[PDB]
């Protein structure tokens, strides 16, 4: 099967520095220039990077400015990106793509990314590791309660309703990322008004960066 | 090298035709599809060649400056954002993408009011949640007030995934007081605004 | 003049 497989993403302090991995099979490896690209949550893609076949040559956006480094290791399949200095801009997910276009000496020309990583996502924070506070969203036809999960990092958390056995109606938001620099969602559930004081409803939520889980019940 | 791509977001019934557009400021032109989560994949390049797997209802065309991505026969896995790219400019660039989300009929928010628990209190700070349940289209705003006196600049919203079950959207505004304003305040209330309704909703308590 | 992989050199 012919794919990318990336790893090394995680959550970083800024000032220090990443490499991400790429690693190719199922196709002949050295025939390709390959390259990373990044998208910032909520922006679109930006190009970052080309390496040539033989490793030697790569060119890079104008707004690198140095702190991108591309390289491979042909013998290993492998591509990777360094980024130097890191800052919260770099926060984003990055990923390998295959590059088939034209060359011309050494340069890449009229080029189209075929075939993609599955991205590895980056976290640059000033942040540590913090589980989350859970605190209840008490209800009142048909009624809605739910879980606010407040100020941990980093992402993500996973929300369930009653250790999973309730799905029906449930809606968990994206997480917000506070000017604290703590994250932040709420869970919520509408269920028959009726059914309020014959069923309890407990909301559980896993940190696994923090190896917590939290339950909280919630009652009006 | 700009590539204007338009319309930002397009509503399509499933079986129905979607059409985005993709100009620059000056044929090698791509299209990439994303789904929610998911890595972008390549669909056309020369502006009207699919690549090996891409089903026949995507189809590329496009006259020296205006391109456009066609999908007939919508399907419910061609809901994502879709990507023009321009490979003969230096460097590369991609359109800002265009959101394809399925139509449905308008639905209106069924709006939810919370107060913030007395655990929260005991921190310091006071959070208080405002709930807009299903509803259609994704358009929607939510005004804050305290004492009849309007609030900015202290709410976050968040707004879910287009719901598979019922292509509805859910959205959550966030108030955030410190304990010392939320008990020097008595009635809190959210205005919602929205398609469906025919006058502001308010939700409020003491 | 030459080739990454073949799509763009082929068409």
């Amino acid at each position: 099967q012919v794919q990318l497989v990336q790893s090394g993403g995680g959550v970083f302090k800024p000032g220090g520095s990443l490499r991400l991995s790429c690693e190719a099979s199922g196709f002949t490896f050295t025939e390709y220039y390959m390259t990373w690209v990044r998208q910032a949550p909520g922006k679109g893609l930006e190009w970052l990077a080309y390496i040539s076949k033989n490793g030697e040559y790569s060119k890079y956006s104008p707004s690198s400015n140095g702190r991108f480094t591309i390289s491979r290791d042909n013998a290993k399949n492998s591509v990777f990106l360094q980024l130097d200095r890191l800052s919260a801009d770099d926060t984003a997910v990055y990923y390998c793509a295959r590059a088939d276009g034209l060359t011309y000496f050494s340069e890449l020309l009229q080029y189209i990314f075929d075939l993609w990583g599955q991205g590895a996502r980056v976290t640059v924070s000033s942040a540590s590791t913090k589980g989350p506070s859970v605190f209840p969203l008490a209800p009142s036809g048909t009624a809605a309660l739910g879980c606010l999960v407040k100020d941990y990092f980093p992402e993500p958390v996973t929300v369930s309703w009653n250790s999973g056995a309730l799905t029906s109606g449930v809606h968990t938001f994206p997480a917000v990322l506070q000017s604290s620099g703590l994250y932040s969602l709420s869970s919520v559930v509408t269920v028959p008004s009726s059914s309020l004081g014959t069923q309890t409803y407990i909301c559980n939520v896993n940190h696994k960066p923090s190896n917590t889980k939290v339950d909280k019940r919630v009652e009006p | 090298i700009v590539l204007a791509q338009s319309p930002d977001s397009l509503a399509v019934s499933p079986g129905e035709r979607a059409t985005i557009h993709c100009k620059s400021s000056q044929h090698s032109i791509a299209w990439y599809q994303q789904r929610p989560g998911q890595p972008p994949k390549l669909l056309l390049y020369w502006a009207s060649m699919r690549l090996s797997g891409v089903p026949d209802r995507f189809s590329g065309s496009g006259s020296g400056t205006d391109f456009t991505l066609t999908i007939n026969n919508l399907q419910a896995e061609d809901v994502a954002i879709y990507y023009c790219h321009q490979y003969s400019s230096h460097p590369p660039t991609f359109g800002h993408g265009t959101r394809v989300e399925l139509r449905r009929t308008v639905a209106a928010p069924s709006v939810f009011i919370f107060p913030p628990s007395d655990e929260q209190l005991k921190s310091g700070t006071a959070s208080v949640v405002c709930l807009l349940n299903n509803f259609y289209p994704r358009e929607a705003k939510v005004q804050w007030k305290v004492d009849n006196a309007l609030q900015s600049g202290n709410s976050q919203e968040s707004v879910t995934e287009q719901d598979s079950k019922d292509s509805t959207y859910s959205l959550s505004s966030t108030l955030t007081l410190s304990k010392a304003d939320y008990e020097k305040h008595k009635v809190y209330a959210c205005e919602v605004t929205h398609q469906g309704l025919s006058s502001p909703v308010t939700k409020s308590f003491n | 003049w030459g080739c990454s992989g073949k799509l763009i050199c082929t068409t």
